[PDB]
């Protein structure tokens, strides 16, 4: 029969896969924490292998009709290994994509802006732009950044973008999917049991829906930050316009959280840093991620194994060997967790180490799932898992109870709002960009944005969702949007929205698990097992079970609420709307200075 | 009378090379004095779960026949070597019957076992047609046949080999990492039991 046949063509495979990709996940750490050409080499030959043998199988699999298969396990393992991806192409267009890909990469890590009078001083993005549009409040500066940068970007990639473009929507109609959109809403897809049923085409109104009561948060935010920025700049921006585009604090107002000093609420109380603290008592990185592990079994969630200790670089080696200064958790395969961290002895490595232990938990819990099944629920679970302990841990009673913070701390009003309008600008300000970015994109990918009016369509939409004009009038014949990361390198972006979403949800309900009887941004899960548990029993299903299922395991509700999220940024709510009386809240789509 | 011929247990828990699982090796220990003293300061050991007898009152007991099992397997199936247990091993490698009388023995080898290129001479049968009947070995390494179609002995569509590697390496899970297993099965027949324990005065 057709499905015992499945079971055993799974069962030979699990065995083989977790060999291979073994050893492509140790070469990719030999090369990641030990730079050079031979472990590069190594690692292309580990990972060719393993593409190689997946694609043999994947042949294999596709030969499986799914219609026959009863058991949703191997309905959905099968699923999971019948993905060709972008091998469903003949090798002529499969080679074009792959090069415009390339080159499209290489152009970006590459970009060059140079300074008009100055032809010594050209600025690449990555070591000084981004330094120009974090720090500087010079107006003509920050114009020419933006501007030069989405000139020398755009101008280059508006053509390579027109037939990426046509490359992707035959891709994703060779893989049966209405256009390149619909292949990144098939992540969010789940096929199960009655009322657990997710299709592609509800996603998008679903990000609607959550986006149609963010919207007041983020319109008192708006008004707030533009007239803090009204008093940076006196005469370029307007009251009842838009935000001009290159004074966000990023290159593309992705994030808001550089407008902090131009934006701070009560200047004169201080932040809660505590890198001093931690200086003061002579931690190590070894010591922060102890602390970030008692937190781990402090909640219920399992120790961290001695492989980890081991094999693990948590410091920067300087013993002669070039590594990425990226924090990263590895899932190797075969229990080997690991976690590549260059950890300097501050605050913010200190929470991005509960991020990425919070990932190697995660990865830990659903280890006992098949080979297929070792994934997230969907893009954004991954991600929000870690979230929630950055969050739980960077609280005054935690901070109160580790002894990094005095015993007798007082915590006023005003630290807790500047904290949330910190919290704010880096959280609420990246959802209506993520949600106009992925809008523009599913609308090109899907034609409904006519193809000689792209640039035309996309400022529109910065006026009417974002909130955000352009500086100077853009034609057709530039590419504003490829100028971002994510977009000129083939990446999803509606992850991030999700990951915003599913944070703030499974926050509250750990705190109702936790009978945490205050606001919520003040919550920590810190010895409550029962909390533990109830995480415990979604990060253990892994993508074994539809994603709306781990969600109401966890938070009861079966699709995104933003309820969580608003009930979070509160106190910052209504001291928005406090101070947001006499001026006017909203924006105005005609371009007004 | 004075204590000599002791059974070979410094043969059993320390060979140079053990076994794999689907083809365990099997000594029989007849006509020697039992000093058990030895197995349990070998190593230190991750389960010697004793089934039907005491730890302690072994050197005390006299048997007739002792059957010392040897064999390789992951960590995360040493919980299989027992009565009534089901998965891989159990079912298609090594079987203990309903009515075990004996012990088991498990400890981990990863300095002896353990490469890093990959160990890939430990074997087990993941592939049978029938689940294994208590204390027997099939050595065949006959193709896989899972469909309808015969295989012709060639391995291909719906056809898999019967025995896969054990790729152990040093840096893996502790689950996952080489574990050698030794199984005291002690039988009584009606003929005089000749392997009891040591005797003092
Ligand atoms: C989660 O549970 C642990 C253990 O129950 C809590 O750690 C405990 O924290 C209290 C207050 O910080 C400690 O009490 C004081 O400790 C100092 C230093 O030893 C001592 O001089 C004082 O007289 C008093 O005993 C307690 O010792 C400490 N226990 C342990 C085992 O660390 C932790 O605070 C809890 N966290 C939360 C958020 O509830
Ligand atoms: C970093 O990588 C280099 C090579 O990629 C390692 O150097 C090798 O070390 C092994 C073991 O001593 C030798 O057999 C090789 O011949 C060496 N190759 C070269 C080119 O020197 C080096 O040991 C690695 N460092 C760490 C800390 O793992
Ligand atoms: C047991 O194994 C160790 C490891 O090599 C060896 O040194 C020792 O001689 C062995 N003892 C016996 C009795 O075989």
């Amino acid at each position: 029969l057709t499905e015992e046949n499945a079971k055993t063509f799974l069962n030979n495979f699990n065995q083989e896969a977790e060999d291979l990709s073994y050893q492509s996940s140790l070469a990719s750490w030999n090369y990641n924490t030990n730079i050079t050409e031979e472990n590069a080499q190594k690692m292309s030959e580990a990972a060719a292998k393993w593409s190689a043998f997946y694609e043999e199988q994947s042949k294999t699999a596709q030969s499986f009709s799914l219609q026959e298969i009863q058991t949703p396990i191997i309905k959905r393992q099968l699923q999971a290994l019948q993905q060709s991806g972008s091998s469903a192409l003949s090798a002529d267009k499969n080679k074009q994509l792959n090069t415009i890909l390339n080159t499209m990469s290489t152009i970006y890590s590459t970009g060059k802006v140079c300074n008009p009078k100055n032809p010594q001083e050209c600025l690449l993005l990555e070591p000084g732009l981004d330094e120009i549009m974090a720090t500087s409040t010079d107006y003509n500066s920050r114009l020419w950044a933006w501007e030069g940068w989405r000139a020398e970007v755009g101008k280059q990639l508006r053509p390579l973008y027109e037939e990426y473009v046509v490359l992707k929507n035959e891709m994703a109609r060779a893989n049966n999917y209405n256009d390149y959109g619909d292949y990144w809403r098939g992540d969010y897809e789940a096929e199960g049991a009655d009322g657990y049923n997710y299709n592609r085409n509800q996603l998008i109104e679903d990000v609607e829906r959550t986006f149609a009561e963010i919207k007041p948060l983020y319109e008192h935010l708006h008004a707030y930050v533009r007239r803090k920025l009204m008093d940076t700049y006196p005469s370029y921006i307007s009251p009842t316009g838009c935000l001009p585009a290159h004074l966000l604090g990023d290159m593309w107002g992705r994030f808001w959280t550089n407008l902090y000093p131009l934006t701070v609420p009560f200047a004169q109380k201080p932040n809660i840093d505590v890198t001093d603290a931690m200086m003061n008592q002579g931690w190590d990185a070894e010591r922060i991620f102890q602390e970030a592990e008692k937190f781990f079994v402090s909640v219920g969630l399992p120790h961290m194994t001695q492989g980890f200790w081991a094999n693990s670089m948590l410091t920067e080696p300087a013993d002669g060997r070039k590594v990425v200064c990226h924090p990263t958790a590895w899932d190797l395969g075969h229990g080997d967790f690991r976690i590549k961290m260059c950890t300097k002895v501050t605050m913010d490595n200190f929470l991005t180490a509960h991020h990425e232990m919070g990932h190697i938990q995660y990865d830990m819990a659903y280890a006992r799932q098949p080979f297929l099944l070792r994934n997230g629920a969907n893009e954004g679970f991954h991600e929000a898992v870690g979230e929630i302990m950055s969050l739980s841990a960077a609280t005054p009673k935690h901070l109160k109870s580790i002894g990094l913070l005095p015993s007798d701390f007082q915590e006023d009003s005003e630290t807790e709002i500047n904290f949330l309008l910190k919290q704010a600008l880096t959280i609420v300000g990246t959802l209506p960009f993520t949600y106009m970015l992925e809008k523009w994109r599913w609308m090109v990918f899907r034609g409904e944005i006519p193809k000689e009016q792209w640039m035309k369509k996309w400022w529109e939409m910065k006026r009417e969702i974002v909130g955000v004009v352009e500086p100077l009038p853009h034609d057709e014949t530039y590419c504003d949007p490829a100028s971002l990361f994510h977009v000129s390198n083939d990446y999803s972006f509606i992850r991030y929205y999700t990951r915003t979403i599913y944070q703030f949800q499974f926050q509250e309900a750990l705190c109702q698990a936790a009978k945490y009887n205050g606001s919520l941004h003040k919550c920590d899960i810190s010895n409550s097992t029962e909390a533990g548990q109830k995480l415990l029993k979604m990060l253990s299903l892994g993508n074994s079970e539809p994603w709306t299922k781990a969600l109401e395991n966890v938070v009861g509700a079966r699709n995104m609420d933003v309820k969580p999220l608003l009930n979070y940024f509160q106190p910052l709510f209504d001291w928005l709307k406090e101070q947001n009386r006499n001026s006017f809240v909203g924006w105005n789509t005609e371009w007004s200075p | 009378p004075n204590i000599t011929n002791l059974c070979p247990f410094h043969e059993v828990f320390n060979a140079t090379t053990f076994a794999s699982v689907y083809a365990w090796n099997r000594k029989r220990i007849s006509n020697c004095v039992a000093d058990y003293s030895v197995i349990y300061n070998f190593a230190p050991f991750f389960a010697f779960k004793c089934y039907g007898v005491s730890p302690t009152k072994l050197n005390d007991l006299c048997f007739t026949n002792v059957y010392a099992d040897s064999f390789v397997i992951r960590g995360n199936e040493v919980s299989q070597i027992a009565p009534g247990q089901t998965g891989n091993i159990a079912d298609y490698n090594y079987k203990l019957p309903d009515d075990f009388t004996g012990c088991v023995i498990a400890w981990n080898s990863n300095k002896l076992d353990s490469k890093p290129s990959g160990n890939y001479n430990y074997l087990y049968r993941l592939f049978r047609k029938s689940k294994l009947k208590p204390f027997e070995r099939d050595i065949s390494t006959e193709i896989y046949q899972a469909g309808n179609k015969p295989c012709n002995g060639v391995a291909g569509p719906n056809c898999y080999s019967p025995l896969q590697s054990y790729g152990f390496r040093p840096t893996y899970g502790v689950g996952h990492q080489p574990y050698r297993v030794v199984v005291l099965s002690f039988e009584l027949l009606h003929a005089p039991a000749t392997v009891c324990g040591p005797k003092k005065s």
